[PDB]
RNA sequence: GGUUGCGGCCAUAUCUACCAGAAAGCACCGUUUCCCGUCCGAUCAACUGUAGUUAAGCUGGUAAGAGCCUGACCGAGUAGUGUAGUGGGUGACCAUACGCGAAACUCAGGUGCUGCAAUCU
RNA sequence: GAGAACAGAAAUCUCCAGUAGAACAAAAGGGUAAAAGCCCCCUUGAUUUUGAUUUUCAGUGUGAAUACAAACCAUGAAAGU
């Protein structure tokens, strides 16, 4: 074990002595601070003490009639969020916080047995996290009872692999992607499939898409868009359980599609473009995007979490009925959507071309900003909750932080000895939970780009992590065959 | 976090220790139970579960973790099992009570070397009958095994169960309403 | 409220033993056994020199992993501890420093020749004839196969063998005495 | 077989000792409340507390040997006698011993205002954990027999050394306070012992990194009267005060890497007299 | 074999020397001393820095650093000169492979054993001891 | 070979802090020249290594095209890739693309003299064997002996010209593969010129390296206390090495051996104004700990070493050139009149 | 005040012989399908609290029971020991102080308290 | 000590005593208690690598032993050892 080298007997001996009493007796301040909203907002050039983070968050809330804290940044360079007062106009510029607190995950519970193969994919219910359903090698899907740490209602009935599996956002279906040309619909409740399973496809599926609640007629029940290696998307009505539209623009396999809150569907493909779809022009592609050298992979846009997650909270209330379930949905997808003080959503692309681009489909055609700097192909790629910030994964062991209102890069969390393969953003943003190719699970911390916490103990490769609505636990899954819950 | 079984009850405190004498920070007993609709088996494995799910959640909730502070984070609350004189074999309800602490949010180190269902052939621990265990699953079989024996047994063992009309499914749906008022 | 801490004469620290001395003045009237406010005067004093003790500890700097539980030994990353640095205390020791010296006759010797140690590689060694390593010593020692074969070809050969190894011991134990001796 | 080796490395000295153990031998005039005094002050000597089977007749000043033989038998580096009579009540004397030899020897009697644990406020308290030091009074630090007192109490009290301190094991503060300063002619002041469980509250005069501190004594109180007093020779205070010691111009920098400094001297330019080339020479010339 | 006679001076009768005429490692210290104390000499054209060792798990393979040499076999004396001889186990950089221990203590390097014969070889071949 | 757990056992394991300690200590971390490394502390740097970049290096285009699909029998590639999105961008991209072709073509057509050979069809007579030199195998083949056989390389230049002799070549491999080889600098010949642009010199270059000013000469010199008390405290460091050997670096006729035999105080090594004396690395000893080396003259090829720089310098014997008489404007233009009118008549 | 759990002091807490215990809880008890281990379901593991018993455990009360414990000028500031002086004694010793400093014995008393959580007519 | 076909003064079993006149590596303070004793299950270690003493003849920025320290290892549910 190789070991940092000791202090010096000069170390030594200045430890020794006492210094740093932070009794900072007024530290009046040199320059006026004002307060502006990260946004647009400016709102003032105040001359107070050594006022606490307290008396601040007092003195904004009573600003904006609530006397709702905001986090409190300095100008962005300093870049520092009496935290600012040792540097010394200054403007302070603050965000809503969406108060809320995710205890950070340190600890295992214990492994499970189950699948006997690798495991491919999981899901947290949107609702709950008691129940999550993972997707294995084996044909087999098991939905794990996450209270007791043991599988509960098996879904039979695949005699392939589950690629992926994905979770309603209304809790009450589950829909899973296998390596047969064929979707299933099971009743999480019980494990019954809902009818027979969907087919139409001709080769296996790569990826799934729910209809937002939002854009759902009130009463009705979501569709489900799926993507196949053959390059064709079809929009199953979960109802009918038939694909009314059938859209084949893209010349090669699609790597994944998107429900985005205005209607629209982006997905990517392998022939190295992304195409831009609108389901109420009865499924007709609208624009085209043609920027990325190579295949573009894993497509996000930032209201991801929202419309996963619609209707319902880190509380996990649930709505009463179908119209106030809607408003909750149309609530929380417009409040990190009008954070730019008008109704935008962006939209992040990923390629094996070790850039990514960021994009503004409604707005316009062309790339709003260019992200490069890795070294190999950005494997994953995660908008934040509230969209402040973007993290994207690599193989060359390196997972990077860009900012969401124009794609800057920000910073570099290094650690991973091994490729990333996915990253899951925590429900408050503060943590980000990652996974890599090594023996061991990470997570890491935007609010100081620092390392939280290693995380090992899986026996092989992981390629599965997912963090829980509420941000009480977090799952994954590997070669290893055993399912890892993770919590505080 | 002492744990200690005797008859009709289970006794489940976390303890300190203190030159004039240990001093508990919480307590949980199985005669509680019935305050979340169990009635029948309160010294048996499900109850030992529920009652150390009982207690870790009601220490963590009273330790400030849901729902001298400085040098964050908030240190979860680690805590060592001690059965005093209890026997160490596969499967006691002790180590239920030791799990259902854990899953209630007490980080007790632990292997599973000791859980019911723990096999010396495989080193792997079948989640099913642990699961089982929990939920009673144990006591709903052997009241489905007397369904057709002799009913004088069927009629002094379970005499409790016959008379609150409890059934094989009905004894885990109790269980699982009692860890989720426990909750 | 008030935590700062202010007297004619600065405390002197001792982080290392998480003791303060103070050579401020005391009252003997103050303390004197007959006062009532006797016990008053000492709690407060005390809780000045603690609130001035445990601030300078914590003006210290502290560790920070970003591990799991793994070894029990390590921190965990939700932790965090204060490192103190080494006692300026100077206090006796209990025992003599074991630091005894005997060269048992044989270092003289290998310093005088060209002997470097041996590289002590390990127990096992080939076995010839067989199929086996079977090591020099520690189990089933090649060294007994002697006493196990079968025809010891030119009183019985392995008696020998065995008073000879019996032989080679006491020398050592007769060699290590003789050491003691000095 | 070998089990009592282990045992015997452990007994055997080291280049770091270790924790030292506390041996509390029941004098034969301990009286009951001698007892539940010395009871009382070795349950904050845990788990480094001993406590004799049986009564012992004791002299130190008359004979040491009993005290060695009982440390050499017992490998305790610290003891404490308990003695009482009309002259010396409650007298404990506190014993040191250097490779079971005696070190020092300084008697303490208990005045009769003593408090015992259960007459204070019912307040818990942490077996085991690192008590912190707070002595009052210049003599501690100028004095011989106050300097003999601080030392044979901090490594008394301050349990295991360790250069790594949890926060959450500063819960309780021993304070050791002299009566009041002295000059020669005076009998020496008691040393009044308190022990105070510490709280933490909000201050907001710098933060969470300064909160305010409150006490609350639990002691056991006690105060400590000085009878008499033995000291080592300095051959003795030499050899328990040594290093076990197991470079100049090389610094171990940061990352391992081993630098050399080079520390180039001066040099003196107006000295190296140029060669005088025929070209710089004016003797010569053609305008 | 291994061990050629090199003489020196005018009249080549006084050779006490040798030269190793197989690749060997020689650390990242060496530094030469002088002629007239050097007895045993191992060209640098001989001297190996990377090795190339084979993942017996995923059939991958990567050229990576050689470390140091642990164990020689044929008088061990060969390992202190640090020979290798195939047969040889030598430290290698796994840190590119990305090895991770449980416990979070990723691991940068292991043991691995030489396969080929550098004599006849201009490369070194080894297989990871996992 | 006796089976183990060992061999399949873990030697050198590391944990995730002392990384990203190590990795802060990277950038963190700044040298001094006026410290030396000893030891490098054997550590992952790879894991250290790759820092923020921004750049992402051209993608794999072949992936997504072979060969073959690009161009051939088949060649899919019916249409051009990304090209100009409207003929008015084409258009304002290529009529400046002409120009500056155009002015490209002018810049290098301003030095083609190879249109004279194309013209007249004359060719440039062979380059003579002599401004090859120092460049032969043998003295390579003995600097480089003498790097490996020396603890510390001591690098001498000339005061005339110290950056031109500074042989960059030598230097970063020294710095690459031996770090732990000191390449101190010595100016020589600093008693040929101005004390204010030895000054300068020696104040420019000690930013890098030690670069301590030195006059040889057997009889009364400058230095020789400096270098011998500087010698001192290197084998001082390496107290325990037994010895220290010190290589002397540096162009041909640039007075190592004058600098060697000035340090020894009596003739040691042959000197002489010609380059070249020395042809083979000799061992002296001085103070029983410390031994002296000296190399032939290196010189490193490059295409910018016109014979007319070389010539300047002590590399080549200006006996063996053909033409003398040509290389008089030269050192015209490298001294001044007045010195020149002093000197010669 | 009884009681269960965790303990501190560690015989005023122990040992022998006798007697009671309202409610609650310990305790015995009833069962071997499951987890579990034994030659033995005796021990232990699990189920049952249902068919009972306060017989036993445990708590409490008694013996001028055996031991045990405490305060003490009772021994006692006594014995013993130590250091000093032409005090007497040729010296050793005798008388004094001058500092430590006992115990048997004896007088009188007693035969469990107490820290935290929970529960009971 | 009370009892059991051969079986008695010594064969093996059941019960009540045993402060331990059990075997404890130790003499021995007199210690060791739901053990340091007895019955049963799992287990290699002469593992490496960093630092201060020792040695040499490519003084080996390491080739080795010694001491310390850190990883690793055995066990248990765990504290811990
Ligand atoms: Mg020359």
């Amino acid at each position: 074990s190789t070991l940092i080298p000791p202090p010096s007997k000069k170390q030594k001996k200045e430890a020794q002595l006492p210094r740093e009493v932070a009794i900072i007796p007024k530290d009046l301040p040199n320059v006026s601070i004002k307060f502006q909203a990260l946004d647009t907002g400016d709102n003032a050039l105040r001359v107070p003490g050594a006022i606490s983070e307290k008396q601040l968050e007092e003195l904004l809330n009573q600003l904006n009639g609530t006397s709702v804290p905001y986090t409190f940044s300095c100008t962005i360079k300093a870049s520092d969020p009496y935290s600012s007062l040792i540097k010394p106009q200054i403007t302070l510029l603050y965000t809503p916080r969406a108060v809320f607190k995710v205890k950070p995950v340190t600890r295992s519970s214990s492994a499970i047995a189950g699948h006997g193969s690798t495991i491919l994919c999981s899901a947290f219910a949107p609702h709950t996290s008691s129940r999550m359903v993972t997707g294995a090698g084996d044909n087999t899907a098991r939905i794990w009872d996450c209270d007791t740490q043991t599988p509960m209602h098996t879904l039979k009935g695949h005699y392939n692999w589950v690629l992926c599996v994905s979770w309603s956002p209304d809790g009450e279906v589950i829909a899973t992607g296998s390596m047969d040309n064929t979707i299933r619909l099971w009743d999480p409740k019980s494990g019954q499939c809902l009818g027979d399973a969907l087919r139409g496809h001709s080769k296996w599926i790569t990826s799934l898409s729910w209809e937002p609640i939002h854009l759902v007629k009130p009463g009705s029940k979501p569709r489900l868009a799926s993507s196949s290696k053959d390059g064709t998307i079809k929009i199953w009505d979960t109802v009918s359980r038939v694909c009314q539209y059938t859209m084949s623009g893209h010349t090669n396999s699609v790597s994944c599609v998107k429900w985005g809150g205005q209607g629209l569907l982006y997905s990517g493909s392998h022939d190295r473009t992304v195409r831009v779809w609108d389901i109420n022009s009865q499924g007709r592609c609208i624009n085209i995007l043609k920027s990325h050298a190579h295949w573009v992979n894993h497509l996000s846009l930032s209201t991801d979490y929202a419309l996963r997650i619609g209707a319902f909270d880190h509380t996990g209330k649930k709505p009463s009925t179908p119209e106030e379930a809607q408003k909750k949905a149309l609530e929380n997808y417009e409040k990190i959507c009008k954070k730019n003080g008008n109704s935008e959503e962006m939209m992040v692309t990923a390629s094996d071309d070790y850039t990514m681009f960021l994009w503004n489909p409604l707005k316009s055609t062309k790339p709003i900003a260019r992200m490069t700097g890795h070294q190999k192909l950005v494997n994953h790629v995660a908008f934040s909750p509230d969209g402040r910030y973007i993290v994207s994964a690599s193989f060359d062991n390196s997972i990077k932080l860009w900012d969401g209102r124009d794609g800057k890069f920000i910073s570099t969390f290094r650690g991973h000895v091994a490729s990333v393969y996915q990253v899951a953003w925590s429900s408050d943003c503060r943590l980000l939970v990652s996974c890599s190719k090594d023996t061991t699970l990470k997570v890491w911390d935007v609010r100081t780009r620092k390392l939280s916490v290693d995380l090992p103990g899986h026996k092989d490769e992981v390629y599965t992590v997912d963090w829980s609505v509420d941000g009480k636990r977090v799952c994954s899954g590997g070669k290893d065959k055993m399912v890892r819950l993770w919590t505080h | 976090l002492v744990v200690r079984f005797t008859n009709k009850d289970i006794i489940c405190q976390i303890i300190s220790s203190t030159i004039t004498g240990d001093v508990v920070l919480a307590a949980a007993y199985s005669h509680e139970l019935p305050r979340y609709g169990i009635t029948h088996g309160l010294t048996n494995w499900a109850a030992a579960y529920a009652t150390g799910l009982l207690i870790a959640r009601r220490t963590l909730q009273k330790l400030g973790l849901d729902e001298e502070a400085v040098e964050d984070g908030p240190r979860p609350f680690k805590v060592f099992l001690d059965i005093g004189l209890q026997r160490t074999t596969t499967g006691a309800r002790v180590f239920g009570a030791l799990k259902g602490a854990s899953d209630g949010g007490l980080y007790v180190p632990h292997s599973e070397n000791r859980f019911p269902g723990w096999d010396f052939e495989t080193e792997e621990i079948d989640p099913e009958l642990l699961r089982s265990y929990i939920f009673g699953g144990h006591v709903s079989q052997y009241m489905e095994e007397l369904a057709d024996d002799d009913e004088e047994r069927f009629s002094e063992l379970f005499k409790g169960y016959l008379a609150d009309d409890i059934d094989a499914d009905s004894l885990e749906d109790i269980y699982t309403s009692a860890h989720e008022a426990i909750r | 409220l008030p935590v700062t801490v202010e007297k004619p004469i600065p405390v002197v620290y001792d982080l290392g033993n998480l003791a303060a001395f103070d050579s401020n003045v005391l009252d003997k009237n103050d303390l004197d056994s007959s006062n009532a406010r006797r016990e008053e005067k000492i709690k407060s004093l005390t809780r000045d020199n603690v609130q001035l003790l445990i601030n300078q500890l914590l003006s210290l700097p502290m560790k920070t992993t970003t591990e799991s539980v793994g070894g029990t030994g390590g921190q965990s990353s939700v932790m965090t501890l204060l490192q103190l640095p080494d006692p300026t205390t100077d206090l006796p020791r209990e025992k003599p420093l074991p630091k005894a010296k005997a060269m048992t006759k044989w270092e003289k010797f290998a310093a005088k020749k060209g002997i470097k140690p041996k590289e002590r590689a390990g127990k096992m060694i080939y076995d010839e004839a067989s199929g086996e390593w079977v090591p020099k010593w520690g189990y089933k020692g090649a060294n007994k196969k002697l006493d196990d074969q079968w025809l010891v070809e030119v009183i019985d050969p392995r008696t020998l063998n065995r008073a000879e190894r019996k032989r080679l011991v006491k020398k050592n134990e007769k060699q290590q005495r003789r050491n003691m001796k000095n | 077989n070998a089990r009592a080796k282990r045992a015997l490395v452990k007994r055997e000295a080291k280049l770091v000792e270790n924790v030292k153990q506390a041996l509390f031998i029941p004098g034969q005039s301990c009286n009951k409340n001698l007892h539940d005094i010395m009871v009382d002050l070795s349950a904050l000597k845990k788990p480094d507390m001993k406590r004799f089977n049986r009564k012992n007749d004791i002299h130190p000043f008359e004979d040491m040997s009993p005290l060695e033989f009982f440390s050499e038998k017992n490998d305790c580096s610290l003891m404490v006698l308990m003695t009482s009579s009309k002259k010396r009540k409650n007298n404990m004397t506190f014993i040191r011993t250097f490779g079971y030899k005696i070190y020092d020897m300084i008697e303490l009697m208990v005045a009769d205002n003593f408090k015992l644990l259960s007459d204070f406020k019912k307040l818990t308290f942490t077996v085991g954990l690192k008590p912190m030091f707070t002595f009052q009074g210049a003599a501690f630090d100028t004095h011989p027999v106050y300097k003999q007192i601080k030392s044979l109490f901090l490594d008394f009290f301050r349990g295991e050394s360790t250069d790594l301190q949890d926060v959450a094991g500063l819960q309780h503060v021993i304070s050791m306070t002299i009566q009041g300063d002295f000059q020669d002619g005076e009998p020496l002041p008691n040393v009044l012992f308190r022990v105070y469980k510490l709280k933490s509250y909000k201050s907001d005069q710098g933060g969470k990194r300064l909160p305010r501190i409150e006490l609350v004594e639990i002691g056991p109180r006690l105060d400590f009267k000085i009878g008499r007093i033995h000291t080592p020779s300095p051959d003795m205070v030499t050899e328990a005060h040594k290093k076990p010691k197991q470079k100049k111009n090389v610094e171990l920098d940061i990352m391992g890497d081993k630098l050399g400094r080079i520390h180039m001297g001066k040099q003196d330019l107006g000295k190296l007299q140029t060669r005088k080339m025929k070209g710089l020479k004016s003797k010569f010339d053609q305008g | 074999e291994m061990f050629k006679v090199i003489k020196t001076g005018k009249s080549r009768s006084k050779s006490w020397k040798r030269m190793i005429t197989k690749h060997t490692f020689v650390g990242e210290g060496f530094t030469r001393r002088p002629v007239k104390m050097e007895r045993i000499i191992r060209p640098s054209a001989l001297r190996q820095k990377k090795a190339n060792v084979t993942h017996p798990e995923l059939g991958v393979t990567v050229f990576l650093p050689i470390l140091a040499v642990k164990k020689n076999p044929q008088s061990p004396m060969y390992t202190q000169l640090g020979v290798l001889t195939k047969g040889t186990i030598i430290e290698v950089n796994v840190s590119e492979l990305g090895m991770v221990t449980a416990g979070g203590k990723v691991v940068w390097g292991k043991y691995a054993q030489v396969t080929n014969e550098p004599d006849r070889d201009g490369c070194v071949n080894a297989v990871l001891l996992v | 070979v006796q089976p183990d757990r060992r061999w399949f056992g873990n030697t050198r394991v590391i944990s995730q802090d002392a990384l990203q300690h190590f990795r802060s200590a990277l950038g963190e971390t700044q040298k001094d020249t006026y410290q030396v490394l000893l030891r490098r502390n054997k550590l992952p740097m790879s894991l250290l290594e790759e820092k923020d970049a921004d750049e992402s290096p051209k993608a794999r285009i072949l992936d997504t095209e072979s060969y073959a699909d690009a161009f051939g029998p088949k060649a899919q590639r019916k249409r051009p890739r990304l090209a100009a999105s409207n003929l008015e961008d084409l258009v304002k991209a290529t009529n400046e693309d002409i120009t500056k072709y155009e002015e490209k073509q002018v810049l290098d057509a301003t030095l083609g003299g190879n249109q004279e050979d194309k013209e007249n069809g004359w060719t440039s007579a062979a380059k003579e064997a002599i401004f090859s030199k120092g460049q032969s195998k043998r003295i390579w083949n003995e600097l480089y002996k003498v790097i490996d056989s020396s603890d510390v390389v001591i690098h001498v230049l000339d005061a005339r010209d110290p950056l031109g002799t500074r042989c960059k070549s030598v230097e970063e491999y020294m710095k690459k593969e031996t770090p732990h080889k000191h390449l101190i600098y010595v100016l020589n010949k600093c008693d040929l010129v101005p004390t204010w642009v030895a000054a300068a010199w020696v104040k420019h270059l000690s930013k890098e390296r030690p670069t301590l000013a030195f006059h040889a000469s057997i009889t009364n010199s400058f230095g020789k206390g400096s270098l011998i008390q500087l010698l001192r405290q290197f084998s001082q460091l390496h107290t325990d090495r037994k010895q220290i050997s010190v290589g002397f670096i540096g162009y041909p006729n640039t007075g190592k051996s004058s600098i060697i035999n000035t340090l020894r105080k009596k003739k040691v090594c042959q000197v002489a104004p010609i380059p070249g004396e020395t042809k083979v690395w000799q061992y002296i000893t001085l103070m029983k700990r410390i031994f002296l080396i000296d190399c032939p003259g290196i010189v490193p090829p490059s295409s910018k070493d016109s014979e007319e720089d070389i010539l300047f310098r002590g590399v080549v014997r200006v006996e063996h050139v053909t033409h003398p008489e040509q290389y008089i404007p030269g050192v015209l233009k490298r001294c001044q009149v007045k010195h020149l009118e002093r000197t010669y008549e």
